[PDB]
């Protein structure tokens, strides 16, 4: 199974 | 199965009842009464080679000393094998 | 284990050789 | 720990290049196929792969480093760093620690990337503060990857 | 001291990493390296050996861990057999250490 | 045995005797390889030296030696007379060494079981699959298989609870262990996996079973083995249709690109062209990919029991039907129009549920199911009423003949499914007029329409019968 | 040419051994053999599975043997059950204890291990015949029944080596006494033969 690569909004602040 | 009918004492305190009963139970039953020992001793000796060994070997004493108070069909080879039994338990 | 955990943050680049 | 299975038949199914390596601080390793990695948690007794396929050439080195201070939202613990013979990816990594023991993996796009060279990449470390150092098999030159949150008109997100 | 372990054949080791955190028992030379004072308050240090068919295990063992083994093997003997061994650990880590090891593994 | 200690050197100089004892009687067997133990009848004298000598053997009190006779009866291999001796003293001594070697503890459980006790057998198996002795997958396998056998039957004086829970826990490690086992065996042999990796992948799955949290993340969706993640998700009683349904759409398209490939190469190579490098040719048409597709879901299936979470037909059973249609896996090429229908019927699906989910895709238009192409979508109701039909009339026979009345959980027929085949016909009026008004020239398939409204108002007829009071009087003669 | 399955032997085997047919025989024939013989030196070659397919062609003609032959195959140590035993020995000694076809006795009381004292002797001519017709008689734990100990002191203490050595031929007793467990007898027997005392000696050692 691919891994869901979740998106850059969540992953970088602010 | 066996238990529930409260047929063969497996207990040696039931002994005495269990005896009397056999005096006034239907000759059709007592006929077969050798062939249930065997199968129930049977059935011990099959679960014992499988405290739980105190148990079985308590239990079959008690048939033992029921099959030597009722006099019934083919006591003489019943009885023997009965002891038999009883004796690879050990 | 038979309990799944997915976790694709931190994993190793099945497509590469090792450092 | 034995390697997975599925892993082996990936391992069999390599045309080119194939690598192994370890996750030691987190209890994950990670085997790369061609273009393809695949991570799994080593302590799990039956562990699910990992899949990350979006790359386009063969992997050459992969490292699990500190992220940048000030960067990534706080639950991100690592970076992931994916070198092939075209570039380098970075993805974010929450190795956050689960009921059993072990740390589950999620992994996040970064948009972060930038072209490789001429320079073969198969060592990659990095420091406390998040900083990425690279070298490889072609020469003795050693390249560091910049990285920041901010999009600017005179400046990329990753050099 | 050392040791050799023996990997089956076919075993080709790749990559050896900590698994457990960074050993330190003080903050500057002097101290840092005294495995016995940190016995109790930190695990002791693993090592994942990574091979082309698993990953190996490898614990690093206290003196409490090698007392508490060689007592085991002390059981089925004399009351000799245990001042050997005793002795053993006194030569090598003074009477002290030693003693105190006894008391925690008690 | 505690190193250090001086007894060692007793048991040495008595180890030194025991030796000598095996070579005494490795040289009798040696000896005498190929004499008779009877000749003309009575005993031959190679025979009675034999007995003689196995005799001064167990007529010996000496522990350590008997100790010393069990290891190497299990050394040579002689199951034959180690697992006749009766006494206890050899399972009191395997009892301390099972939890110890694989070996072992095979003799003990085979003692346990010749004596009925197999719950304790199961027990003794079990432990060792979980242990962290060195023991290969597949025979962490076989000690599951037996405790899971041994577990499910009666052992005297252990209640049914405690059985069932063992029982229970082997086939669960039983599954994983197989998941893992399909995994390490498809990894090795997959050609696009670099060697270097192999390696590495059977170190961690050739051994103790794992979670199926690494299972999946580190081996099967690493490798893209969706099958195998279906397996997983199944196992682990995994509740999320989205990640589900994602999974079957990737095993899908994953299928037919295959499929499509390897027809691709046998039309190579029956026109003359070379194969790539590599590439082992096909001497006979493969399978069309609608059949490897299906080929896919049916051993799933199987395997799974069509009773879980990975099988939600009112999910599943659209997506099928949309591949159908967006591939072209239809009449154009050979296929029967129907065979996405076809598939999840024969697998058992009930057809009340069958045509409850095309009643759905009928009236949501959804996807590709829009526009002229719900002809298609009227045909499959067609044809799902039709065996649900046939299948009511067979159980009205069934039922006539062993006698008596009944029919639970079975959903019936509702007036719902007649006011169905009416909207369905609507449906079939309003294509075919579309059809006719069209740019460029009215449509081809007039007849074919002409068709299938004769049949639906066929089927819409026979469920009214039914409906109508003919299915109470179904055991009746007529 | 290649051994031919023990069905089509067998059939060729019976059109040598009897080329005219049997006056006395019953239950017809099977491609061209009465059903019964076939059977018979099925049995006798150790394939019950060839002279099964025997009785699965004829099952309208064979009656009720069906069922009691079908469970004779399946039972070890070639014995039916009480109860079966007894309606198949009852059945047979009830109408059909002299009956016109030699072979229906035969494997009635083979099935049956009845009529011991009858040895068959229309089928079971040769001496081997004999021991294989009585070892499937034998039983274990009171009248029309034989045990191995009966059988092996009965052969040897009434019909001892002169009943069987007139013919001058050795080994015959010998086959006899070796085959009902008696090595000892065949040994020191056969160790007087001036001719065969090497042999003797060594099948003593080999049970030695």
């Amino acid at each position: 199974r691919k891994a869901k690569l979740l998106p850059m909004e969540e992953a970088l602040l602010p | 199965i066996i238990e529930r009918l409260k047929l063969v004492p497996l207990n040696q305190e039931s002994v005495e009842e269990r005896v009397a009963a056999f005096r006034n139970f239907s000759d059709e039953i007592r006929h077969n009464l050798s062939e249930v020992l065997l199968a129930t001793m049977n059935i011990l000796f099959t679960q014992f080679k499988r405290d739980r060994d105190s148990q079985l070997r308590s239990q079959a004493r008690t048939l033992i000393t029921f099959a030597g108070m009722i006099p019934y069909r083919t006591s003489g080879d019943t009885n023997a094998r009965l002891v038999q039994m009883e004796v690879l338990m050990n | 284990h038979k309990k799944l955990v997915i976790n694709k943050d931190m994993r190793t680049d099945l497509f590469s050789p090792p450092n | 720990h034995n390697i997975p299975d599925k892993v082996f038949e990936h391992l069999n199914a390599g045309e080119v290049f194939t690598k192994l390596g370890l996750f030691a601080e987190i209890g994950y390793a990670w085997a790369s196929i061609d273009s393809s990695l695949f991570l799994w948690d080593y302590t799990h007794p039956n562990p699910e792969l990992i899949g990350y396929e979006e790359a386009t050439h063969t992997i050459t080195a992969v490292a699990l480093v500190p992220p940048k201070p000030g960067v990534f939202v706080k639950t991100i613990t690592h970076v992931l760093v994916v070198a092939t013979t075209s570039e380098i990816i970075l993805l974010g990594v929450s190795a956050t620690p689960t009921p059993s023991g072990s740390k589950s993996l999620t992994l996040y796009s970064t948009r972060m990337s930038v072209h490789r060279g001429g320079s073969d990449v198969s060592f990659i470390v990095g420091t406390k503060d998040g900083r990425i150092f690279l070298g490889g098999e072609s020469d003795t030159d050693i390249h560091e990857i910049f990285y920041q949150q901010e999009e600017r008109w005179f400046s990329s997100r990753c050099g | 001291q050392g040791t050799w372990i023996e990997l089956e054949n076919g075993n080709r080791t790749i990559e050896i990493g900590l698994t457990t955190a960074p050993f330190a028992a003080a903050k500057q030379p002097l101290g840092f390296g005294n495995e016995l004072a940190v016995q109790f308050d930190q695990v002791p240090g693993e090592f994942a050996v990574l091979t082309n068919t698993g990953v190996h295990i490898v614990r690093r063992r206290r003196l409490v861990d090698i007392f508490a083994k060689a007592l085991g093997n002390c059981v089925s003997a004399s009351d000799d057999a245990l001042e050997r061994e005793v002795r053993k650990f006194i030569n090598q880590y003074g009477r002290v250490e030693t003693i105190a090891a006894a008391l925690a593994v008690a | 045995k505690p190193a250090n200690d001086s007894r060692k050197k007793a048991f040495d100089e008595r180890k030194i005797c025991y030796n000598l004892i095996h070579q005494v009687l490795d040289k009798l067997e040696s000896d005498f390889a190929g004499e008779p133990e009877l000749v003309d009848g009575r005993p031959t004298l190679a025979a009675t030296k034999r007995m003689e000598a196995y005799n001064v053997v167990n007529d010996s009190s000496d522990e350590v030696f008997h100790f010393d006779m069990y290891e190497w009866y299990i050394e040579k291999g002689w199951t034959d007379r180690i697992l006749s001796i009766d006494s206890p003293h050899v399972i009191t001594y395997l009892q301390r060494l099972a939890e110890t070697d694989f070996r072992h503890a095979e003799l003990l459980c085979r003692f346990y079981t010749t004596r009925s006790r197999f719950f304790e057998a199961a027990q003794v198996q079990t432990n060792l699959a979980k242990s962290d002795l060195n023991i290969s997958l597949k025979d962490r396998i076989i000690l599951l298989s037996r405790a899971k056998g041994n577990a499910s039957v009666n052992t005297i004086g252990i209640s049914r609870q405690q059985q069932q829970q063992l029982n229970h826990e082997a086939s669960e490690l039983l599954e994983i262990a197989h998941i893992q086992d399909d995994l390490l065996e498809r990894l090795v042999a997959d050609p696009r996996i670099p060697e270097e990796r192999k390696a590495e992948i059977e170190e961690f799955l050739d051994g103790p079973i794992r979670t199926l949290t690494d299972l999946f993340n580190d081996y099967a969706d690493q490798a893209n083995y969706y099958d195998l993640c279906l397996l997983i998700f199944h196992a682990a009683d995994f509740h999320n249709p989205r990640t589900i349904m994602d999974t079957w759409n990737n095993l899908i398209n994953q299928s037919h690109f295959e499929a499509e490939q390897r027809r691709e190469y046998w039309e190579i190579v029956q026109a003359g062209g070379d194969l790539p490098a590599g590439v082992i040719a096909p001497i006979a048409e493969p399978p069309l990919p609608y059949v490897y597709v299906s080929q896919q879901i049916q051993l799933i299936a199987h395997r799974t029991s069509l009773d879980s979470l990975i099988f939600p037909v009112n999910s599943l059973l659209p997506v099928v039907c949309a591949y159908a249609i967006n591939n072209g896996q239809d009449a154009s090429i050979g296929a029967d129009p129907c065979w996405p229908i076809q598939l999840f019927l024969n697998l058992g699906v009930p057809h009340a549920l069958m045509v409850q989910v095309l009643e759905n895709v009928l009236d949501t238009q959804e996807a590709p199911f829009t526009g002229r192409r719900r002809k298609l979508v009227v045909q499959w109701i067609a044809m799902a009423v039709d065996m649900w039909v046939r299948e009511v009339e067979r159980r009205g026979a069934m039922a006539a003949a062993a006698a008596s009345g009944a029919s639970g959980s079975e959903a019936v027929m509702g007036s719902w499914v007649s006011e169905l085949l009416g909207r369905a016909d609507q449906v079939l009026t309003q294509i075919a007029g579309t059809g006719a008004t069209l740019r460029g020239g009215a449509a081809s398939d007039a007849e074919e329409i002409a068709s299938l409204r004769r049949t639906v108002k066929g089927l819409k007829r026979s469920v009214d019968m039914l409906l109508g009071g003919e299915m109470a009087r179904m055991s009746f003669f007529r | 040419g290649g051994v031919p399955g023990t069905y089509q032997l067998v059939r060729s085997f019976l059109n040598i051994k009897l080329p005219a047919p049997l006056p006395g025989l019953q239950d017809g024939e099977v491609e061209g053999h009465p059903v019964w013989a076939l059977i018979y030196y099925c049995m006798r070659c150790g394939d019950l599975l060839a002279a099964s397919q025997v009785v699965n062609r004829a099952q309208h003609q064979l009656g009720e043997f069906k069922t009691w032959f079908q469970e004779y195959m399946n039972s070890k140590d070639r014995r039916l059950s009480p109860a079966t035993e007894n309606k198949l020995r009852l059945h047979y000694r009830r109408a059909l204890r002299n009956n016109t076809d030699p072979y229906k006795r035969a494997v009635y009381c083979i099935i049956g291990r009845c009529d011991v004292t009858d040895n068959q002797s229309e089928v079971a001519d040769k001496t081997e015949d004999y021991l294989w017709l009585k070892l499937n008689q034998v039983c274990f734990d009171p009248q029309d029944r034989l045990t191995l100990s009966q059988f092996q002191k009965q052969l040897l203490e009434d019909y001892g080596e002169s009943h069987f050595t007139v013919n001058q031929q050795p080994f015959l007793y010998f086959q006899v006494l070796f085959l009902t467990a008696q090595f000892e007898a065949a040994v020191a027997f056969l160790f007087r033969m001036e001719r065969l005392r090497c042999h003797a000696v060594h099948v003593a050692l080999v049970l030695f």
